């Protein structure tokens, strides 16, 4: 796969800066958060429940574990 | 010279988005290439006799220059590489990179040798562990009807493990990981015909940028971390993912108590355990991990990525999530509840992956009407 | 019994990630081994030179050397003889064969101790807690004579008697030797014993926190410049129409 | 000064009969190797400004090998411009 | 860090701590005879008394 | 020892013939033989290094 | 395919052509059975010897799988000999990449079979390990540094033999890919024939005439190969190899395994150290030489009568040198070991090139 | 380099036979050996002297080596 | 190694037996002696070179596992140097 023969491309501009020209770390902070922010709300209800099942099976799970192997009084 | 150097490396196309997920395929080559330096240079120290094994280790750690910091850069290297290995497969099937079937096939071959190697490097330093992990996986062999047992006694040069194994071993450590840097390269030639996937699952020919600078960077940068977190275990916490019994030289005549395999090896060790039975056991665990060439055709979904698909990316963690389960499950006692929850794990593992997720695909597909 | 009792977390004085051992510690602590361990554990892979600027001072652990016999030869009759240990020797072995080990201590076998806190779960931290927690048994509870009740030992049943006590010896800067003193210092000596390469390592760690502390944000940097051109790239499409 | 540099590197066209001859390695490379239609260099001057540099036409696949000749051969006159060529300019 | 590095792994080469530990050695002359080349095996080497 | 043509020594690798100064009289050797540090002591006894 | 299969080539090639894939066949011969001889062998010096002679009694079938590697190296040599005086008559070498990357072969292969006599731990072993790597110690200001740092040590010693074991083991599959990139460029060029002429005009595939050729090949190479070790495997060893390392005493025969006799006797022939090693390092690399050094109009010597002539000269006194190097160091081979040396590097620097241009002259270009 | 690709080649005829319709061995002894006898001829005057010399150089320097190791050569 | 070669297992085993070889530590930590097996290698003269010198005015009698391979001439040589013992030439004195 060669530059020169990937697709069919038609009225397509590209508008670009040299690197020299501009800031390495344009609103950082004052953007960079918001965007974390959101990305982080958007996979959180994705991502995180199985996880907590584990915690809840992980903790369930050691605690039996633990009530088990004590003061059976017979 | 130039060429294959170049065009497979400086302007080779690279889509324009891939993520930090693209990363661990070259933190897998630096992994390798780390492995294979501290590796050489251990073995120059290393003696292969049962007598002196064990010794020749300490040799290393207290009296070669610098030798303790090659020895545990190579023993928290395998651990590394297993991190990477797994982060480099989620990311696969994630992303159904798994559509690219050679490149994914190979893949599964590479998973299963640095598995293989990993195993027979633990064995060489004659600890505990080194003994009884040697005699446990040998004997999976066992299962194997009418020359199970045969091919056990000649794997192992005896009745039991003993010298020959020790010595074969190192000569099977020693030369695998070059064998593995060679599939590897397949594993590459074969990517390049195609390209790298995205995270989009969307064909990304009308927007490639050249490998270098934009990943070259890209990849140092992510070097540098995978360096971060191997010194901060080589030079803070050295036996952290290690087994304090394989700092005990190897008896014959006593097993550890509470034996448990590395950390990479508990889910499929987990796995195994759930099953009564010795015959099933092998083959759930075989199956754990050829499973892995069957995902693409169990891929049900009309879109390649799971990145616009919801259900199927909770299903997703839901399989990560087990397999931590089980990972949690290999490290503790065969007793109540744990027995209990590791058969549901075992369960659950094959049932998301043969079941579930093809079918949250076909669900999807229809929520989309196509 | 079956039942556990995990060692709490001593604060060590090497516990810390850029905290190094004692060495005046080290040095009481090899005292004690020598004093008190030696005549049952052997320590096999720890020779004299290496306290060399560790806890000694070349003179002293040449000294040390010379107050042990061990066997050398063949001469030129072919016969092995005696003769005053040297900076080369590694410890001297209370017993041949660990046969003979178990035959001196009513079958129990002490296990060398060069890795003993790297072999054990809970390391100084368990030691320390064995050592120091040796108690009468508990009601109901009968141990065969030889065996003595130590709650820290799995099954609480350990083949080795009460090994130290209040000035079980004397150390060689007058720290009183309390039994719980005893017991701090050999485990920082056994800390050292297992891991030498234990002060390296965190003065290595040190520097490479601080290198990566440089090195990460300047290769972002340098990544986020290269980047630029392609993060403010701005694109139109002009289809004719 | 720059029109010197720019004569060295020059122009070329297909229909020039010079080919493989041409004194400028640009054109010289251009012409045995296929490598453009044409090119030519340019100083377009304005009151305290300007664009110093070539504009070239050529094939789908020939953009960066051509790139690749224009740009080193101002790199070469940067630091190594002979006498001769020089003069010629 | 290169130069740190490389100079371990080359430094891992070089003599281990337990090879430098050496020390002198003593040698019985009345047992060797009168145009005897007696050799000893010492500090790695032949050494010929 | 007691070959070569000075009832040295000879070294039979590449042909160095030595005296029994150990010095080098003949073949590729550069340099005598090295003499190490020594000091005769109490009896018939010699210390080396 | 076309790396095998429909490979274009020439339609004359000899019987001389068949030894690269010989080459191919000792190589993969060395490392089957060096895998296996590993698989039983162990590097501490306490017990090296002993698990080669453990190998050889009681491994089953250890001893035909040992001989076959000792004598597997012997047939290395004399194919690596045969491969590289066909190139020289022939005029192979002005394939620079493809020749320059045998040189480096050779010079990896003549490493490898050096430390692999290390490891069995005999007499031979240890003072070839010792001899070897002074050479380094040639080099001013830093030559015994290296030597220090190589041996792991003042002396040959354990830490040595342990290094040795591992360089021997992976060096072997270096030698492989350095191999395949020989082939690459070889595969750039198609090869070179007896006439010298290009054969484009009369070329035919590999398969099947070339595969059969080497299949024939193959087998006189076995044959040659289980003549020695089935009916006489310790014909070109060593029997002081047979004697554990002493490093108190060396054998007052000692000498060097035949395939290493031409240089050694050059490099005893010089009675300086620097000039010694200096011959001894130029009696190799002076076959980088040899393309520039090609006066002829013509590129193989099969039309050239004094070239020719110059060439078996040069056989015949490394056959000389060959046998100077198993004399010991007296009168007369003192004297004749050293007009062998200078008369190596005569007849390469100055006879050939001088004949080739004779020769131009006669042909009147 | 591949086939159609090599050289240009005009106005030459090949013809050949199956090796099924021909003889693996024709003439092997009767044309063989004097073809044997042709190419050892026309080069034994370029390869043989030199390693008589050897030959030579050999048995003297041996010859003159053992001379040389008694009383009375 | 004999069995099959040129002794039975069981005359072997009695060879073997003829012998007395150091074995253990038994359960007290000692060694001690017993009849040789078929697995015990021939029991050496001298417990280490320095003893055999000793006890042969200073001269080590070699190894013999592999002395016709280790020698020229390999048993031509043995058997020559074994039936070749002669007076001194005229002239030669040798060391007691
Ligand atoms: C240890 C575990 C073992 C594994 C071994 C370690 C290997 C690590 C994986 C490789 C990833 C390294 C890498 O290439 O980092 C690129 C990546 C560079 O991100 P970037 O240049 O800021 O990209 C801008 C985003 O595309 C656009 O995002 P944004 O504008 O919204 O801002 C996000 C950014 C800035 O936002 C803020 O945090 C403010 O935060 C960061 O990424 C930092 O750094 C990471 O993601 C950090 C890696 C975490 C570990
Ligand atoms: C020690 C070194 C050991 C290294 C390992 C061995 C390496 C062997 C090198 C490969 C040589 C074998 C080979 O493939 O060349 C075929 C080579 C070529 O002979 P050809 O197939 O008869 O070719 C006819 C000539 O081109 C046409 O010539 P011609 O008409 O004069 O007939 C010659 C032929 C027949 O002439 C007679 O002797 C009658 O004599 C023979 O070569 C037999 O045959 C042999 O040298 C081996 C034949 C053994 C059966
Ligand atoms: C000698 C002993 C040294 C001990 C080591 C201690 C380790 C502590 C780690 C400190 C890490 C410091 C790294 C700082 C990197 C900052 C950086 O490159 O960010 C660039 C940042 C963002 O700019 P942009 O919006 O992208 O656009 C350009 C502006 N028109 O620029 C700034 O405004 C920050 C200004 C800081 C300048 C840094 C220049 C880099 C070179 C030198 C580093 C030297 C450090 C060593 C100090 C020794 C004492
Ligand atoms: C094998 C046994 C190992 C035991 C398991 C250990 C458990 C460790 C789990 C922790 C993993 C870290 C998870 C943090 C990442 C969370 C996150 O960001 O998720 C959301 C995010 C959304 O991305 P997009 O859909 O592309 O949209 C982009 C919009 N801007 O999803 C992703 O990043 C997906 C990437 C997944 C790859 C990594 C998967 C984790 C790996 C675990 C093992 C995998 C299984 C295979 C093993 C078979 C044997
Ligand atoms: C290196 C140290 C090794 C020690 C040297 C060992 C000495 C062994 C010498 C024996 C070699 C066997 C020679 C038999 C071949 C004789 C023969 O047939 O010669 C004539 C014949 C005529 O052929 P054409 O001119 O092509 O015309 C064909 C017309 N039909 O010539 C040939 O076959 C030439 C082929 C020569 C290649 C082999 C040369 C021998 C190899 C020795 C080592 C070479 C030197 C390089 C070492 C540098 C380090
Ligand atoms: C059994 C174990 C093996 C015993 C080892 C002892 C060593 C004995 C050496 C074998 C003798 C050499 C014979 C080899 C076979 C001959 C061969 O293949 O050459 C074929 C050759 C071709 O001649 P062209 O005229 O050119 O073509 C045909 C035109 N009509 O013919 C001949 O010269 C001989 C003709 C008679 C046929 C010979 C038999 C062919 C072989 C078949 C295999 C037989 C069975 C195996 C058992 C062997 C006993
Ligand atoms: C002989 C009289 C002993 C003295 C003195 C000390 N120890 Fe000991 N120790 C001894 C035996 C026979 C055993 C075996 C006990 C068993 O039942 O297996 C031990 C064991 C230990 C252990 C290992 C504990 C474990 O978890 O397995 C430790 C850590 C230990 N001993 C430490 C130790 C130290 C540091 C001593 C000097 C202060 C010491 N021991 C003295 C016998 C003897
Ligand atoms: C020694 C092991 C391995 C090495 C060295 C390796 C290396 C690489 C490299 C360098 C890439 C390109 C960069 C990237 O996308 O990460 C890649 C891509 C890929 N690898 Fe691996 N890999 C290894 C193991 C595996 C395994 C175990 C699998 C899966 C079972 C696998 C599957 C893939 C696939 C399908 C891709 C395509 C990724 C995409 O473009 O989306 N690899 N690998
Ligand atoms: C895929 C690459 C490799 C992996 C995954 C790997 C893995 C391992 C593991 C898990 C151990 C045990 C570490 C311990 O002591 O706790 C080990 C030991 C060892 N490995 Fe490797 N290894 C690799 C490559 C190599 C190579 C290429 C060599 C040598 C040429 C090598 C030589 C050794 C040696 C000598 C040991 C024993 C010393 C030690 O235990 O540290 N390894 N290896
Ligand atoms: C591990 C060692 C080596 C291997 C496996 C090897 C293999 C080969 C192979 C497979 C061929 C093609 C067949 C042939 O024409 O013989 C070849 C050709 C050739 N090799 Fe080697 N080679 C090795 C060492 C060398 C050396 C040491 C030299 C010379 C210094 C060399 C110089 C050449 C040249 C010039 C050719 C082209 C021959 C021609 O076309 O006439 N090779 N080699
Ligand atoms: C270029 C290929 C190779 C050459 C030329 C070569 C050559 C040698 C030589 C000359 C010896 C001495 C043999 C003797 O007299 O005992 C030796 C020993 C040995 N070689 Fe290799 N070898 C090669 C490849 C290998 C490989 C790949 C391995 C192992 C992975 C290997 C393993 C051994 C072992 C373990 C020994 C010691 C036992 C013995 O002496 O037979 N060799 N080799
Ligand atoms: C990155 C942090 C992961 C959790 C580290 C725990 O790691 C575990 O510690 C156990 C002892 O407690 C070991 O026996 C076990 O082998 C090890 O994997």
């Amino acid at each position: 796969r060669q530059f020169g023969h990937l697709t069919r491309v038609r009225h397509v501009i590209t508008y670009s800066l040299s690197p020299f020209e501009q800031r390495a770390f344009p609103h950082y902070f004052s953007k960079g958060i918001p965007n974390v922010l959101r990305r982080t709300r958007a996979c959180i209800l994705r991502v995180a429940p199985p996880f907590v099942a584990f915690y809840l099976v992980y903790t369930w799970g050691t605690q039996e574990f633990e009530k088990s192997k004590r003061k059976n009084p017979a | 010279l130039m060429k294959i150097v170049n065009n497979a490396f400086i302007d080779l196309p690279a889509p324009s988005n891939i993520s930090s997920w693209w990363n661990f395929g070259s933190l897998l080559g630096i992994c390798l290439i780390l492995q294979i330096l501290t590796g050489l240079f251990l073995a120059m120290h290393y003696t292969s006799d049962t007598t002196t094994a064990f010794s020749s280790v300490t040799h290393i750690c207290r009296d070669v220059n610098y030798g303790w910091i090659i020895r545990y850069m190579h023993a928290n290297g395998a651990s590394m590489f297993f991190i990477c290995l797994y982060m480099h497969v989620g990311r696969g099937l994630y992303y159904g990179s798994y559509t690219f079937l050679e490149t994914w096939n190979i893949g599964v071959i590479l998973l299963l040798t640095v598995m293989a190697t990993a195993f027979m490097g633990y064995v060489l330093p004659w600890g505990q562990m080194s003994f009884w992990g040697a005699t446990v996986i040998t004997n999976l062999l066992s299962a194997i009807p009418y020359i199970g047992t045969n091919l056990v006694e000649w794997i192992w040069g005896g009745f039991s493990v003993d010298k020959a194994t020790l010595t074969r071993f190192f000569a099977f450590h020693f030369i695998l990981p070059f064998i593995i840097m060679a599939i590897a390269m397949v594993h590459l030639l074969f990517l390049h015909e195609t390209g790298s996937n995205n995270p989009t699952g969307i064909s990304s020919d009308v927007d490639k940028i050249p490998f270098h600078p934009y990943y070259t960077i890209k990849d140092i940068l992510g070097a540098l971390l995978l360096i971060l977190a191997l010194m901060l275990l080589v030079l803070f916490a050295p036996d952290l993912l290690g087994d304090p019994d394989n700092y005990t030289p190897a008896n014959p005549l006593n097993t550890p108590p509470h034996i448990k395999p590395e950390w990479y090896f508990l889910f499929a060790y987990a796995i195994l355990r759930s099953i009564p039975n010795k015959l099933g056991g092998v083959l759930a665990l075989a199956f754990s991990i050829l499973i892995l060439a069957l995902i693409p055709l169990l891929h049900t979904s009309k879109q390649r990525s799971m990145m616009f698909r919801p259900l199927s990316q909770c299903l997703f963690w839901a399989l990560v999530a087990d397999l931590l389960t089980l990972t949690w499950i290999g490290g503790q006692p065969v007793e109540h509840p744990y027995i209990t929850i590791g058969q549901l794990a075992s369960v659950l593992y094959f049932l998301l992956i043969l079941v579930l997720m093809p079918t949250a695909g076909t669900i999807e597909n229809k929520l989309l009407k196509w | 019994s079956d039942l556990e009792l995990h060692p709490p977390s001593y604060p060590w004085s090497h516990r810390g990630l850029l905290s190094s051992l004692d060495h005046t510690s080290i040095r009481r602590g090899f005292q004690v081994y020598k004093q008190v361990c030696s005549s049952c554990h052997s320590m096999d892979y720890v020779a004299y030179r290496h306290l060399v600027g560790v806890c000694y001072t070349e003179d002293e652990a040449k000294a040390l050397a010379e107050e042990v016999e061990v066997q050398d030869g063949p001469n030129e009759d072919g016969e092995m003889f005696m003769r005053p240990g040297k900076l080369s020797d590694y410890f001297p072995k209370p017993y041949p064969n660990p046969e003979a080990a178990r035959a001196a201590n009513n079958g129990a076998l002490p296990p060398d101790l060069s890795y003993i806190v790297r072999a054990r779960h809970g390391g100084e931290d368990y030691v320390f807690s064995l050592l120091t927690g040796y108690c009468e048994p508990p009601t109901g509870v009968s141990l065969r004579e030889g065996l003595y009740f130590n709650p820290y030992f799995p099954g609480q049943a350990i083949g080795m008697a009460p090994p130290i006590y209040n000035e079980v010896l004397e150390f060689d800067d007058g720290t009183p030797a309390t039994m719980s003193q005893v017991a701090k210092d050999v485990c920082t000596f056994l800390r050292w014993a297992a891991e030498p390469e234990h002060d390296h390592r965190k003065r290595m760690g040190l520097k490479m926190l601080l290198m990566m502390g440089l090195l990460l944000p300047l290769v972002y940097a340098m990544k986020r410049h290269k980047w630029s051109v392609l993060k403010s790239r701005k694109l139109a499409y002009r289809p004719p129409k | 000064a720059l029109q010197v540099a720019n004569a060295i590197i020059g122009h070329y066209d297909c229909t020039y009969g010079g080919g493989a001859h041409l004194s400028s390695p640009l054109a010289s490379i251009a012409a045995t190797n296929k490598l453009c239609q044409s090119f030519q260099t340019f100083n377009i001057c304005y009151a305290d400004t300007g664009l110093l540099g070539a504009h070239f036409v050529c094939d789908h696949m020939s953009i960066d090998d051509m790139m690749f000749v224009l740009q080193g051969q101002w790199m070469r006159l940067c630091t190594s411009a002979t006498e001769s060529e020089v003069l010629r300019g | 860090a290169a130069k740190n590095v490389v100079s371990q792994f080359v430094s891992s080469m070089s003599a281990s701590a337990d090879v430098l530990a050496m020390s002198k050695i003593e040698i019985k002359l009345s047992d060797i005879p009168e145009g005897k080349n007696m050799a000893f095996k010492w500090r790695g080497k032949p050494l010929f008394v | 020892a007691n070959a070569g043509d000075f009832g040295g020594y000879y070294c039979p690798c590449h042909g160095s013939h030595y005296d029994a100064s150990g010095r080098i009289r003949k073949g590729p050797a550069p340099l005598n033989l090295e003499v190490p540090s020594y000091e005769f002591t109490s009896d018939d006894m010699v210390i080396v290094g």
